[PDB]
């Protein structure tokens, strides 16, 4: 029940014939998965950790120049010459000043001075890189088992936790009065840790694109040093000055931790300081219910009375949370629940919390249940003193089959081929257009990488006017020009 | 500056809101406007110079549109 | 960030150096030759898009360098 | 004597029927004049003074983040409200957060979250503005007198400082021995101060386009405050982060110094550390010559023998520096000295230290001159021991055209219409051409203010490419277009 | 009459109205100046010194490596670090290797590598610079005074030696009992010793072109370089092996000082030992003949016989030398010499030696003349005992009027359009050729400046063919190509 | 190396004799010689390619001895 209360939350029906399902996991999303017989469960990614990072690159965001030494020569004469040239700490540069009688000079003319100062970080941010091997991503499965306090609760018990590690394909949970839950996950396809880099600056961590990391213009170390001194490109952090060709001066660039932050604006913040903790991504799992059992499969129906002990809420995605209390005796059994139309004729309405049993008397259940369009009666208990709940649910199955439509598409639009896989039994046309979707994300990929939102919405609406004013063509061009707009409104930079 | 080389378009992107997803969003069209709220004169100008080179208006209306977006990137 | 708003084109220039003239002179040449390199797919579509809309070679070739320098 | 060695030294000659020249004095260049029966005179502009200057505003560059504080309100219950989102020390955003049940909340949805932080400035910078009538100008006039320690010498008192402030603009300057040079400079017009901001950072300081200062989008608190309570658009400098909608959090962005550097590339550099003194910038002046005499014009000439003590040396302008030291008797003297062919049939070049004379005897005397293109003798003294050396010029008429066409150019690129002020006589083709340059100087101005070089090179070929296709029209847009591509290879931004 | 014997010799005739002549001395050739009323003189530039280099450049000839150490870095964790990379004394290079389990790598892929090594230099080589006023010509003028040992004699004191620098135009000598010459000089275009540097290499040395020598693939020091460790361009002198992508290693180059002797091929050598000494180069010369008297006019004619003691002797030029002794009384006195036909009436030769005196009796005279081609006759002393001596003299004036226009053809590809003053006295026409030579020498030096003699001829025939298959155009070019065929044939390389 | 940049055609030839002049002189020649003698198949080649290059035999002749001589330059 801890799904309850999130807004991205989906909902999976449905196992294969193998009594297998494919989810994917999202950090700050939640899944909840239902299968006939089978209890539904809620499916969170916590929590991802790195382990054992390797410095790949220091940056240096802010120096301090010191020792400044000059030295000139007489024009034609050739280069100055400063011992501090030889030291690789110096930054130095050759200009030219005039020279002549003035200056100490025989001679009139451009004459050479080289000015070195001793460079010298203090602070830097560093780049270190993690193997796929040392990843270690917590799942935190809670049942709806109705427990009182189990509805959108993050912080108790009530869920197992188990660790996904690329050490072990299979990791296996023992849910109490659930069976055992069989999670066969893929933490190697999740982000992609050899092509990015956790990026640690002051007290804040980001990660990174690593090429991205390594064409940064500030002076850098490589993580294999242990000097700290030998810095590569510290003229990126310094500027020379020969205002008038009169004289050479240097000076340190200001702290680039601010435009570092700048810099970071579409990377995504991570943790660092205890840890390397990764609150994003996603994790694609196959989640095996055949050890799975209804919790009181084997208990009979309450006959007593119930009494609502909180009030039917609705959820932001249409279902409906109630609490109820049994009075009557016979626990543990099985609450008689059932959304009904108004004649009491059909019945219109799936539980969500499916078997909800009474464990103790005393203890309140809690019911999620997701009701029909428009009006319905949510029965509880048998007669007499059955709870005859009425219920208005607004919307519209068209209206919900376009919301539909928007959040696989915008699923798409983060997770690429990976959201093919979701809700997928295996299917066939499932990996015909996940493979389709491969080759055009690949192409894609390769044709708006680097390019900004804005970027992505001109292009959009260029392409979509050449197919506009265009046969085949004119569909694909619209069709492209389309989705590329799109994902420029989707995108979030 | 690595100011002027974020993080933008490297296909990292989950879910998760990114580190300056707000600012990061409208700052550029906001830098833009304000630009030519500040130079009217080269908007005329790059405005004139996009209706001579293009010979139709789609292509005069998307030199106008790079031409302007380009100025204030291009300092 | 103030970075984006460097003080260039103001009319104030002297025969003085100014602050980081040297440097900041090619930085956003060497910044759009680094995104090239590293993005040719979006040069790859700048070139055909700026060959479509563009009549003139001269209107494809402006198109292609607007395009190329407008995407860092 | 001072202007010898110079590389940006400028010759101006001649003065007007009112004895007068137009000058424009350069930091970090400097003017050679000489009329007809005038003494040559050396100007250099060495200090311009800001004074009494009002802070315009600070801006914050560092800041702290103290004092977090939250409130939530529940789903449908509109925005919550802290006591800190009235308190303008504090930067606050709002919000959506999920609730439910799991939150402590009864409906279930977007909640409104609110987020304050207080602001605390750790490092500010300060732009001041100077008004205009606060200006000292001073100029150092130092006469063409030969004598020994002067080439090229600014550490020492040879010449004559004059200072020039917007009051007080008109002022003349004693030469001892040469008379009185007045100057009547419009320092008004140099530099609009009105428009400028001295922008001082942690110990360097710029000035700095007043409109741009103001459009820095960093916190600013007016320059009255005292208290730092009151920054005005904190959120520049700040960022919200609510990662999963779930929790809203306020970080402070780094040190802004590196990127204010970043943002102050084309603008010069100044000292704000022992008063506000700027070395950039021009002065134009009217040098009024009609006191000024030539020192020693009584003289008998020299008929003794003179040694040469320091060797004949060629500056960067084409011009010779020599000196010489008188052994005969008749002290003070003129010294007989031309530049001859090889017998001494034809004079081939000129003095640019007009009259030398030899004040004492064991005093050596530097002699400027200009020698023509090619083989001339500098004949010294006069016979028996006259000194005959042998000089060659390297290079052309046809070539120091071309070199005076572009320093021409240069010089109304770097001054615009005020290059038309530099040697000016007051003709009336000076004053149609200046009065042009004013009008294209407008329209070019303005379409292309805020532009780079880039930008200025490629607007410079696709205007060039337009003429060179479309007579009248034609010639007139190759002309801006070959102006342009000029103007952007020679700014420096 | 050090000149007899200098297969490399020229007879100036002639002074202007000015009684001037115009002469260029080069080294190893001589020049004999003749003229109606004055004595036969001998002139040879015999010595060019430097005075003052300062080292340029020096550059690294041989060198060794120490100190050898590596890093490995295993894949995708960046760059190994070495600490001598800080240390510029130390050559050092990037690589990759395979690394894998067996190299001690938990990944497999190409790992970083770097190698370090000490560079020391063994052997380097100086090049200096010298100031065109530290230049010092000494010019031996040497008169035809019938001296016994003074033909060809080079290492006696018969002459006078003069010091000719830019510090004087004038050099005045006095020819005990001829009088005095004055000469005034061009030391300042001799050679653009500003163009030029004195590369000094283990013992020997050569005047190089600047550009040349500072475009040497060498390592390098500034000539202002005191510490002697801090080489440029290291690399040029060591290889990096990583043959099999599993080792780095570095090696130093062989001595370069071979190598070295290859690229001065077409280079002058000099003497940089024990003073910089040039014996290569021209000096022009103004040769001022009115302080030149004969000796002995105021001798009577010899009157006694004269013996033959060193027969006649034709030189290379077509004159003849004889040395005669006085057997008579009366010296000092006149020797009778004039070259007649066979009936002695007409006068077929002239004397070189002019006014030939006997100046003790004992001593022998050596006389030159210039018979006339075919037969002559010497009539040596007056009867009785009157020497005729039979000469005969082959050629014509056809075959000397030739060679004369090929040494004068010769002249011009040696010294340009500085030949045009080798015999000038000042005509138009000699100053319109040397202001057209000039011109069409400047548009050649730069075009086949760097091209060796064989691309020289290669281009002489591709624009003789171009000229001879195009009629004013024809002639023009076969006539360019004519000229780069020969200079493509006189050129040394 | 510096071998390969001679001192050759800097202007500063006197009558003085240079360095390796008479050593120097036939060097290049001797050189290109030796090479067409121990590779003929490329001279062969290099005139093939100068007869279908080169519409005039002044033409074909000159991109076969230029061919002929850059061949043993590049190396
Ligand atoms: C197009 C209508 C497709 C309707 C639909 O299936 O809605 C969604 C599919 O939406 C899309 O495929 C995007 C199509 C964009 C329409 C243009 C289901 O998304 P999901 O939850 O990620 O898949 C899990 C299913 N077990
Ligand atoms: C026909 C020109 C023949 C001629 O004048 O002979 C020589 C000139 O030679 C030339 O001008 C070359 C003309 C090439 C024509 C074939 C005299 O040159 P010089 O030896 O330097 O005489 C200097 C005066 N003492
Ligand atoms: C009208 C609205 C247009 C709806 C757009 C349809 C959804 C497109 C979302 C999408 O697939 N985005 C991209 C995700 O890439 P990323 O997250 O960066 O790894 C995608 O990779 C690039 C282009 C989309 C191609 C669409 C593939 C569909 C294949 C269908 C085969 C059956
Ligand atoms: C070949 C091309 C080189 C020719 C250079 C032409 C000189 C134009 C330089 C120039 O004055 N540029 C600008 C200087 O602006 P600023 O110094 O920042 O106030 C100028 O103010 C704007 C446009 C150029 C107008 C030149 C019109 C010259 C009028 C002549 C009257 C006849
Ligand atoms: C039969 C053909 C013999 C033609 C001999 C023509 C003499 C040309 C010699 C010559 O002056 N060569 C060159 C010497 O080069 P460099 O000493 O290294 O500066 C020269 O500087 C370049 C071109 C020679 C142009 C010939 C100028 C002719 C003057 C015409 C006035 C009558
Ligand atoms: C830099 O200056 C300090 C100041 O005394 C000095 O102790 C130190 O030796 C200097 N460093 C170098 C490398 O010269
Ligand atoms: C969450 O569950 C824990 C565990 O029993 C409980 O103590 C806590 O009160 C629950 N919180 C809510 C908001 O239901
Ligand atoms: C900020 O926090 C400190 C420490 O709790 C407190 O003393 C101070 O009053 C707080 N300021 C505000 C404005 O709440
Ligand atoms: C400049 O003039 C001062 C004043 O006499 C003198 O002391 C100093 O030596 C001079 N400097 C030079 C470089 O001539
Ligand atoms: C180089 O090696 C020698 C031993 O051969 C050692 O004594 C010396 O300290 C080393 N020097 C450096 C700079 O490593
Ligand atoms: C050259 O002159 C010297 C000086 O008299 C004499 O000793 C020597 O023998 C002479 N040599 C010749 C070859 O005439």
């Amino acid at each position: 029940m801890r799904c309850i209360g999130i807004s991205n939350r989906d909902f999976v029906e449905g196992v294969s014939g193998g009594s297998w399902v494919d989810i994917v996991l999202e950090h700050g999303s939640c899944v909840t998965t239902m299968a006939k017989n089978k209890p539904t469960l809620d499916f969170e990614l916590i929590k991802t950790e790195a382990k054992h990072p390797a410095t790949l690159r220091k940056y240096c965001i802010e120096a301090k120049l010191t020792n400044t030494t000059t030295a000139s020569r007489c024009p034609t004469q050739g280069e100055p010459s400063l011992n501090e040239e030889q030291d690789k700490r110096f930054v130095c540069k050759h200009s030219m000043v005039d020279r002549g009688w003035g200056n100490g000079c025989g001679l009139f003319g451009k004459g050479g001075i080289v000015t070195c100062a001793m460079f010298t970080c203090k602070k830097n941010m560093e780049g270190k890189v993690v193997q796929p091997e040392n990843l270690e991503y917590t799942i935190v499965i809670t049942p709806h088992s109705g427990e009182e306090n189990a509805v959108g609760n993050d912080t108790g018990k009530h869920g197992k936790e188990i660790k996904v590690t690329p050490q072990s394909s299979i990791t296996e949970a023992e849910l109490t009065g659930y069976g055992t839950v069989t999670m066969e996950c893929s933490p190697r396809t999740g982000l992609d840790f050899n092509e990015m880099v956790l990026l640690q600056m002051e007290n804040k961590a980001w990660l990174v694109h690593r090429q991205w990391f390594l064409d940064l213009p500030l002076p850098w170390l490589p993580g294999a040093d242990t000097q700290g001194s030998n810095w590569i490109q510290k003229e990126t952090l310094v500027t020379f000055k020969n205002p008038h060709a009169k004289k050479q001066d240097v000076v340190v660039l200001g702290s680039q931790e601010g435009a570092m932050h700048t810099a970071l604006t579409g990377a995504t913040e991570i943790q660092m300081s205890s840890g390397n903790l990764l609150f994003t991504g996603h994790l694609k799992c196959r989640l095996r219910m055949d050890k799975l059992q209804l919790k009181g499969m084997s208990y009979s129906m309450c006959t007593g009375k119930f009494k609502v002990v909180k009030e039917i809420a609705e959820t932001q995605h249409g279902t409906i949370v109630i609490r109820v209390q049994y009075e009557g005796d016979g626990s543990p059994c099985k609450i008689p629940f059932e959304i009904m139309d108004l004649e009491k004729r059909h019945v219109l309405g799936r539980l969500i919390t499916v078997n909800p049993i009474v464990t103790e008397k005393d203890s309140p259940v809690n019911i999620e249940a997701e009701p029909p369009f428009g009006d319905s009666y949510i029965i509880i208990g048998v007669e007499p003193g059955q709870l005859k709940l009425s219920w208005f649910k607004k919307g519209s199955s068209i209206g919900q089959m376009f919301e539909t439509t928007m959040r696989g598409a915008k699923r798409m639009a983060i997770l690429g081929d990976t959201a093919w896989d979701f809700g997928s039994l295996g299917g066939v046309f499932t990996s015909i257009g996940k493979a389709l979707h491969q080759v055009f994300g690949a192409i894609y990929g390769a044709a708006f990488s680097g390019v900004s939102w804005t970027m992505k919405i001109l292009i959009g609406v260029v392409i979509t006017w050449i197919g506009m004013n265009s046969t085949s063509l004119s569909v694909s061009l619209v069709l492209v020009g389309v989705v590329t707009l799109y994902l420029g409104v989707m995108v979030q930079a | 500056s690595v100011a002027l080389v974020p993080h933008v378009g490297m296909g990292l992107e989950t879910r998760t809101e990114t580190w300056m997803s707000s600012e990061g969003a409208w700052k550029h069209a906001q830098r833009i406007e304000t630009w030519v709220l500040r130079h009217p004169g080269f908007t005329i100008m790059a405005a004139i110079l996009a209706y001579t080179i293009g010979t139709t208006y789609f292509q005069r209306v998307l030199i106008f549109i790079l031409l302007t977006a380009v100025a204030p990137s291009m300092t």
